[PDB]
């Protein structure tokens, strides 16, 4: 089939600096190519069609270029608000086609750093009464990425762990985080003192309760 | 110029369904229509299409799985037989070409949702969260079990949005999805809304520190 290859699958730079997404065709497109803009809950945006022409109202950061089976967008002056999934698209042919769009690019924009402010509850009582609780984990506002360690009596738990990041911030470029610890409430009441511990380069912020004070 | 989807709900595995596109503001024998689908955090997957004169054309896997169709001013995208693999945003497309100049596809709709699970719809249980027991105080409420997505969270009927904070759901093992909202307030009632039209139904709990 007429394949788009899309690389790389991710790709980070300053504010200020320059993105390069390359695509590639199985089969010369002669150019009817496009590439689009995402957002996490929109539609995809177009952004370049006709593999070099901007679309309406769309800025002259963007470029595209290429041609045969190879093409590059490059996304100058970047900022927070460029912090999106890119994908090419091949509007060649619509037979014998697998995916008419490449596998897509995650641009991540490093902006001013800015370290987590952390916060932990403890689950509520009508949810040690359902037989299962969840601790709640939030690291707010923050740029680059944090590991979260949870820890129970300060033994480091493995598993009953599940992380939930927003997209970056399309002022500010930061990012919030949830996790969550999940137990049943007799593994719950098997223990005392329950931790998280944020981590952001070398830099960890804690914070813990003691399941007796609750 | 508009195109908007409609059609998406929970379906058992194997129960036909039918999306919708319906378009205003340009003519089918000028654009063709484009059927393009996204799982949950994955990328975009284009379906099949209707051209102008309507030829349809389907994706080497999608071929014997959906079909398409078209009047004046809808065109529908059937799902012969769908599997959980199925599960997605669905989004209907315009595009066009010119002598050389392929346009792209301009006009997107806001996209519709199908989920395809045997389990049935159920509302979510929604636990508050307060720091165990400065003047301020961050509150948050908990929300689990539901399906299908999505569930939407005000505080205090939408009157409270500075600090709020949101997180994408979760699907848990159990395949029914989880999200926490929490919000940030000087301790001076604080209450979550929590509404899932899915199952027509809404809970308000109010957050105690």
């Amino acid at each position: 089939a007429i394949k788009m290859t899309q690389t790389p699958s991710s790709v980070s730079a300053a504010v200020g600096g320059t993105v390069t997404i390359n695509c590639q065709a199985s089969e010369d497109i002669k150019r009817y190519l496009a590439w689009y803009q995402q957002k996490p809950g929109q539609p995809p945006k177009l952004l370049i069609y006709a593999a070099s022409k901007l679309a309406s109202g769309v800025s002259s950061r963007f470029k595209g270029s290429g041609s045969g089976t190879e093409y590059t967008l490059t996304i100058s002056g970047v900022q927070c608000d460029d912090a999106a999934t890119y994908y090419c698209q091949q509007g060649y042919t619509s037979s014998n086609v697998n995916n008419a769009f490449g596998g897509g690019t995650e641009v991540v924009v490093k902006g001013d750093p800015v370290a987590p402010t952390v916060l932990i509850f403890p689950p509520a009582a009508d949810q040690v009464a359902t037989g299962t609780v969840t601790i709640v984990c939030v690291a707010n506002k923050y740029f680059p990425d944090v590991t979260v360690t949870w820890e129970v009596d300060g033994t480091t738990q493995t598993t009953g762990i599940e992380n939930s990041k927003t997209p970056q911030n399309s002022a500010d470029c930061t990012y919030n985080l949830s996790s969550t610890l999940t137990l049943t409430s007799t593994q719950y009441n098997s223990h005392k003192e329950y931790t998280c511990k944020v981590t952001q380069g070398t830099t960890s912020v804690v914070q813990s309760f003691n399941r007796g004070d609750c | 110029q508009s195109v908007e989807e409609s059609g998406g709900r929970l379906v058992t595995p194997g129960t036909p369904l039918t999306l919708t596109c319906t378009v205003s503001g340009f003519s089918l024998s000028t654009y063709t229509m484009n059927w393009v689908r996204q799982a949950p955090g994955k990328g975009l997957e284009w379906i099949g299409d209707i051209y102008t004169d309507g030829n349809t054309y389907y994706a080497n896997w999608a071929k014997g799985r959906f079909t398409i169709s078209k009047t004046s001013t809808t065109v529908d995208l059937k799902i012969t037989s769908p599997t959980t693999e199925d599960t997605a945003t669905y989004f209907c497309a315009r595009d066009s070409w010119d002598a050389s100049s392929y346009y792209g596809l301009d006009l997107w709709g806001q996209g519709t949702l199908v989920t395809v699970s045997s389990g049935q719809p159920k509302g979510p249980s929604v636990f508050p969260l307060a720091p165990c027991c400065s003047s301020t105080v961050t509150l948050g409420c908990l929300v689990k079990g539901y399906l299908p997505e999505p569930v939407t969270v005000t505080w205090n009927s939408g009157t409270l949005t500075n600090g709020v904070r949101t997180f994408p759901s979760v699907r848990q093992s159990s395949g029914l999805y989880s999200l926490s909202s929490v919000v940030s307030v000087t301790s001076s009632p604080v209450t979550c809304n929590v509404a899932h039209p899915a199952t027509n139904t809404k809970v308000d709990k109010t957050v105690a520190p």
